[PDB]
């Protein structure tokens, strides 16, 4: 099992929407079908915290702004009004097929 | 002086049991319909019956000691199994129901008695499966620690009643074979035990219908002109007291609802028949019996129970003091459906030997039944579609005494259905089955030749 | 008449009708409660008729034997025996002596049954 | 927010064997499945084991097939790891934490009168709150 | 000739061979299929004895009845009927009048019966 | 004058039903080949029939309301049914199947025919599922909608046939109790029913072969010197007519294919046999009847359909008019294995009323059958090992007519197995059952003694 | 004596007790072979009662035969088979020729019983 | 000169055969205890046995033909089969065990003679699964290569002896009909064949107990004096051989073990009697036998062993040379446990023809069983409460002779019980069945005067 993730790299205004996505090589229904996705923000000399688990529901005490769609293979998380205080690295999980482990990781810097 | 001689085919008859055969008339057989009591294999029945009057003769009839109504028990249990035997087992449907209480169009009275189970239910296919829903009575499911199940499944699987094979009871004639006789007593005052002096001789007994129920005798035979009482000993409390109407009293009983029969197919060649949802409202179950005509019984009651046990005593009638819904509550099967009816509202009076309201009994239906009080077996009658309405005689009544404080000035009668054989004793009372010995010798004049 | 017409009737009328109980000897849940019924009938039936032949009396509706009648088992005029008492209470009356006078017509005939065939070789 | 403690950062020679303790307050591990991860400076995090609070199941990646034990002290008092094959490539951070999963049934055939046939399966949900972990590192 | 030899053969020529006929009277899907045909050809066997028993011909193949024939029946001489004419059209012709016929028959054993008791009891 | 007189043992008879036994020779009883027909618990029968001829005597005779056809087919029912019950129920094999095209070695005609289905089953222990495969035909499988399924699991289940017994049918001699008869008509002319000039009686029938055909009887009695036709109505349009032969018409059958046995062990002492793999090239099954011995046998055939219906008549031939499988294609077993041909290649031909290619029949096998056309009872036929080869009499044939709307043009015969009854109907038509009348009253110059 | 009791002794002294070997010819799987069995005795007793009945003995426990005794089944004096044989021996010598004897039964009394009706013809 | 006379009734027999039916004490109805052999359909026996002698009689004999004992054997396994038709299918039960050995208190010999076993079951409702441990026998599972499995599994699906339905031995009378009559042979030197000088006919057999064993007959009839050798042909080598002591030799057989029932619920209304757990010390089972009467009761067989074959050869008893553990060993149940003892301690000994230890015999127990040497039946026998312990009669003795060299110098004798029929053979031996022959013919002196 292979997971890759993409762009590297992309610079965003402050106050402006981004997306990200990332996917894995087994189709997300490959045997059983479901998401079982994970998304976590790394703030820097600092532990990850979970934002939303599966793109469906919004765990208690998150701000509203963060939200998730898509369908398929591919998915993307859309975020309003992007603020510095989320810049880090964010991390893709899959618990579809043992074993689990995480995704490489991309990192997005604020344009200066 | 005399010499024995020998007469062949004298009339002379002594006490004697066998096992009898059925007769029944050709239109049960005729509609080609299946009938649990099958009496397409019983042979048909004679165009008319020859019932020969005897004279001079009497004979020491006997009801309480009879073995018709032994055997006449045994026979309608084995036709009972044997129509289920094929019938399709519902031994998949033990599992963890989830059901809640509805809500729809509910009457006052009729809170919690039915609830609104799904479930995980098996299909033709072995790796598929299908989730369902029925509507259960209360009186069907128990909380297992909300989670129901079935009360039958902690003791055995229920086989379910076939849907072409109906409960209608037919009339059967009971025919004692070749070499034996039936002997009918005519008499008008018989009391079940003593010399019957007006003796006759049938081929056949007349139609019994095999009607089963509990409390009362319903659609039976009616004596005429007096109501009489019937009972092994008057002074013993343990033994039961039969009573029989000599004119009967209408009780109509409906069941309002309007319940839809769904089916839900399960594993290959068989199908479970459900309760999928009842069209308009929701309303409980009862029968209607006019308060005119039932006064004038038990005062026609109360009169002859006046001479077994005084003409001052008070006569009291009081409900069933209690035990299962089985022996309780007034039961009966028609219309295919099983009721069980709360009769405490006919029971509550008391003589001193000094309108038309329609009395309301209300009754509650069950779908797990156990017909022949027995312990291992049950059945599970699938519903019947559409408003059921159903008229019945009444011809018959069971009651029970409590007992007595050393003074006589007062006595409680109550209904009781203990046994299940006392209501084919009503019907077998004036039949008895002997022997025919035709060898006799007696002395005369006659040497033989050489 | 019919099936046990005559069985109040006296016992010297009742026995003219004896030809009409004669005739009546013999004529799943219901296939072996049928079956096991008709072949009671059948062997019930020829224990009496064999009973009656060895007595000779295979084909006689009315048949009597040389052995005398012990007037100990019952000891009457005959007028108050044919037309005055019932089959049904001469029944009880002589039920204690059954076995014992059945016996007697047995060896009865053996001896009658001998004595023919030395007659038969004399001549 | 439960308070959760970590054993103290410690500093081993490669290859050779140590051990380290994790703790719950209020043996939430009865209710809760127990994960660990790691994490390294410029790169992305790494999962290392888990257990089920049954207890019943255990997995791990390939990689790690027959050089990583766990083992659990009677009552969930207390809890004990080993690691192996230490390594200079191998610096992180050790964590403690939680985790839920959705067990699910996959297949079945339908025994006629006996026990079904039933092929379950479990499926990592969510990641639930961590500790402040604890620093290791390798250097000689 | 043997079993129904003689069937469509002259009548009287028919009555000589009584004897083959009287003979064949008598002698799980196929184990009560096969068991129920030995009950009932026993007791139809027996039927006819005891009908014919009641008669005074209990062991007699040919036997003749004090009943007179009544001219009603048949008015034909004898010998246009022994010689000429077959058993089996026999049978359909006098059908009408077989039950009746029979039920003299018991009066009759019964007239001779009680005659012949009768007869010895001076003696 | 005349006095009545009474006879015993004289030989009259009247026609009257009774239930007629089994009877077959002990030859083959030896060889403990369990045929499906029990033939174990037949009473042996004698070495030749006591042939008895009766002269100078005519019997009527009815082949239609003879009751001994209806007797016999809940026999030949009631023996296949007794047979099955020991028989391991495949009631696991409903299961999603995941099949596919085989094409290995196929012809262009036989493309779609069977397919290679895999489906997930449970070992001796009923906790390990094992992955099996099997060849099923394409008339034993349906689809969902890639998956399909057997096609009896929305019915019922089946219950293979033990490869113990047989389907080898056997002569069975049905002989009546004592004081019964048997008449066999002996006249050649005799055709549906009139009266015999030669009627004998025999102890018991011949040898009755219980051949199950449709359209064609094989194995079955020839009528010789003629080629008879029988029908009880020819004017009625919906009566099939029966044709028997004089000199039987040959025909090979055989299935190239070369498939092994697979076995497949299911719960405990239960194994289920699959087809395997096929050895060699996969053709299409047929039968060979050679057209010169046939098509002869039509013009005997046709010169005997005219005297019922003129000499001046077009005489036409068409195929079965269509539907159902079962009876609108002629089928048979031949090794145990069953046969549905298609016979539009016989019948198909006119007449203007004045080279061994050896005709091929293309047949199709199924697996999954009925036979009785009763809905709930089903049997699978286990694959047989190695190529099979039958060779048969067609000693009979059944005509449908059709049409009718003009007054006298033209006449079209088809072909029709709509009763089962035909096959043995035409095997039993010799014979009738009697009873015997022994008392007998004729009036003579005679007088008892006293 | 009992069942079977004199088996061993005499014929003179068989014939004593002729009787009580008649008397005793009729008196989930248990249930099959009860029924099984009564049925067999029930007509394997009449088959020799109907083979009885038409050789002119229907009721009679010893019947003389005018047939003669044809000296090829055996020639030899009288006292030499009853007071010094026992019946088991008997059957023994003539086991052979059981079956032609009793053909020989049948025709004497069908013949028999014709001449009766002509003795009456003539007055 | 001589006349034929025909005389009915007179006394004839002849052999043949029929079907006994059955006969036995009222005593058995007061037990209630549903006998495994039902003597509920069996006709009461008479009060008292009529031996009827004759006198100056003789009969021939053949033990080893008897048809009584070869009817027997059908009937006892139908009786059998009957029992166990409705009682717990043990289908099930076939899951992988996981199984370890038990060492609480074990001794040094029962290492591991039993194992403790752990696997899931089905609670009454189906989604729900419960895990539940029981005791297996090592005799009764298998390894796969800790999995385990049932001996059965692979085989057939044991039903599960009822638990109240009783094994315990009832004497039963074989009964013949009427027609038929028994002879007894009260010769006491009657060996297997030939005239007995004393014949007495019976009304039917005595007491039989139905005791199955190998190797040793318990409960016998033993000889009025002296033992006796019986068989059809002594030369041969591949013959058994019967004995029968003139006096009883006791063994004492017990499990000491202190077994605990504990009850499994599986399905609705049906349950699995499992041993829950060991109280106690933990001992091998054992049989306990005098060397005293042994050793003096084995040199009586031997004084009569050497009538056949000289007095002067070496008699020598080995035990069994092989097979497996049903006809190796001593098999029979105590109160329904089934034991298989090692019976090797006994027929070891030497004869040149010239204290209360209580030898023991160890044994072993087992619960899957077919005992009717048939392949796809079985029956589970659920553990006993506590204690068990039962005290015997060991009156016969079944032996075999084997090898040979050419040389009389010494015979060797070795147990054998390959034949399961031969334990009735040696108590009907004395019986067989005739039919009466009433019809016969003399020639006398007597004329048929008209
Ligand atoms: C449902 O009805 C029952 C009465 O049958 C009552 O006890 C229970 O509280 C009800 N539950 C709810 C949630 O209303
Ligand atoms: C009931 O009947 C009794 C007697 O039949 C009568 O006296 C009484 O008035 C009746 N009561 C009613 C309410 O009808
Ligand atoms: C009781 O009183 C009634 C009057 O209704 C009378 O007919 C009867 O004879 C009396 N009985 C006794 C025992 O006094
Ligand atoms: C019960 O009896 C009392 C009188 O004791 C009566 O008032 C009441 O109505 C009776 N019960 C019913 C349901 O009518
Ligand atoms: C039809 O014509 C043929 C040939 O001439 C003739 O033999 C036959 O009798 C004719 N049909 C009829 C019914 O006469």
């Amino acid at each position: 099992v292979v997971i890759t993730q993409s762009p590297l790299f992309l610079p965003v205004t402050p106050g402006e929407a981004a997306s990200l996505s990332c996917k894995c090589s087994h189709s997300l229904q490959h045997s059983t079908g479901a998401n079982y996705l994970a998304w976590y923000l790394q703030r820097p000399g600092q532990t990850p915290r979970l934002l939303i688990h599966l793109a469906t529901h919004r765990a208690s005490g998150v701000p509203d702004r963060f939200s998730g769609s898509g369908s398929g293979t591919d998915f993307t998380l859309k975020i309003s009004r992007v603020e510095s205080d989320d810049v880090g690295t964010y991390y893709c999980m899959q618990g579809l097929h043992s074993p689990w482990t995480f995704g490489q990781g991309t990192k997005v810097e604020i344009k200066r | 002086n005399l010499w024995v001689t020998v007469y062949y085919g004298v009339p002379v008859w002594k006490d004697a049991e066998t096992t009898l055969f059925c007769a029944s008339d050709a239109k049960a057989y005729e509609t080609e319909k299946h009938n649990v009591w099958a009496t397409h294999a019983c042979v048909p029945t004679d165009p008319n019956p020859q019932e020969i009057h005897l004279e001079n003769v009497t004979e020491e009839f006997n009801m309480w000691k009879n073995n018709m109504v032994e055997q006449m028990h045994t026979d309608i249990i084995s036709l009972w199994d044997q129509s289920l035997k094929p019938c399709v087992k519902l031994t998949p449907l033990c599992v963890t129901l989830q059901c809640t209480n509805v809500t729809n169009n509910i009457t006052d009275d009729m809170r919690g008695e039915l609830k609104n189970c799904s479930f995980n239910m098996t299909t033709e296919l072995r790796d598929k499966k299908q989730k369902v829903y029925s509507l259960f009575y209360r009186l069907d499911v128990v909380q297992i620690n909300k989670e129901y199940r079935l009360i039958n499944c902690n003791t055995s699987a229920c086989t379910q009643a076939c849907p072409k094979v109906s409960f209608e009871p037919i009339p059967i004639h009971y025919c004692a074979p070749a070499g034996f006789a039936i002997l009918k007593c005519k008499d008008k005052k018989f009391n079940g035990t003593g010399p019957c002096p007006s003796v006759s001789t049938v081929q056949c007994t007349h139609g019994i219908k095999p009607v089963v129920s509990t409390q009362l005798l319903l659609n039976g035979s009616l004596a005429e002109e007096e109501v009489m009482i019937r009972s092994e000993n008057i002074t013993n409390n343990a033994k039961n007291i039969l009573v029989q109407f000599n004119t009967p009293v209408q009780i109509n009983c409906t069941r309002p609802n309007n319940n839809t029969r769904k089916s839900i197919r399960i594993g290959p060649g068989q199908a479970f028949y459900a309760t999928g949802d009842i069209i308009g409202d929701i309303r409980q179950a009862h029968c209607n019996v006019s308060k005119a005509t039932w006064n004038e019984t038990l005062g026609k009651v109360v009169k002859q129970l006046r001479k077994h046990f005084g003409n001052n005593t008070i006569i009291r009638f009081a409900n069933s003091s209690g035990g299962d819904l089985e022996v309780t509550t007034h039961s009966f099967n028609c219309g295919g459906e099983f009721f069980y009816c709360n009769t405490s509202g006919l029971f509550n009076s008391t003589w001193i030997s000094n309108s038309n309201d329609s009395i309301t009994l209300p009754c509650r239906i069950k779908q797990i039944i156990n017909m022949w009080q027995r312990i291992g077996q049950c059945m599970y009658a699938p519903p019947i579609q559409g408003v059921i309405r159903c008229v019945s005689n009444i011809t018959g009544l069971i009651l029970t005494r409590d007992g007595g404080s050393t003074n006589s000035t007062t006595e409680t009668f109550r209904p009781g259905g203990g046994d299940m054989r006392d209501n084919w004793r009503s019907e077998l009372y004036k039949y008895k089955v002997v022997k025919i010995e035709p060898l006799g010798v007696a002395p005369t004049r006659c040497k033989r030749r050489v | 008449l019919g099936f046990l017409g005559a069985a109040g009737s006296t016992m010297g009328a009742a026995s003219m009708t004896l030809t009409v109980q004669a005739r009546n000897l013999l004529s799943t849940v219901w296939g072996i409660k049928q079956l096991q019924a008709r072949v009671l009938a059948v062997e019930r039936y020829l224990r009496d008729q064999q009973l009656l032949g060895i007595w000779g009396c295979s084909g006689k509706l009315i048949c009597c034997t040389n052995v005398p009648w012990n007037s100990s088992w019952s000891n009457r005029n005959l007028s108050e025996i044919w037309d005055n008492m019932t089959w049904l209470q001469w029944d009880k009356e002589i039920s204690n002596y059954t076995q014992i006078i059945y016996g007697l017509l047995e060896e009865s005939q053996n001896q009658q049954e001998k004595n023919e065939q030395d007659l038969l070789a004399l001549d | 927010q439960v308070q959760l403690v970590q054993s103290g950062a410690e500093v081993k020679k490669p290859g050779s064997s140590v051990k380290v303790s994790c703790k719950a307050s209020g043996n939430s591990f009865s209710n809760h499945d127990v994960h660990w991860v790691r994490q390294a400076t410029g790169q992305g995090l790494e999962w290392m084991g888990w257990m089920s609070h049954e207890g019943d199941k255990t997995g791990l990646a390939q990689k790690f097939q027959g050089r990583v034990t766990i083992t659990r002290d009677s009552g969930a008092s207390t809890v004990y790891m080993e690691l192996r094959g230490l390594t200079a490539d191998d610096t992180a951070i050790y964590y403690c934490l939680t985790g839920s999963k959705h067990r699910l049934r996959d297949y079945f055939l339908y025994n006629e009168y006996g026990p079904d046939y039933e092929e379950w399966g479990d499926y990592l949900a969510t990641l639930d709150v961590w500790g402040h972990g604890t620093a290791v590192t390798v250097s000689s």
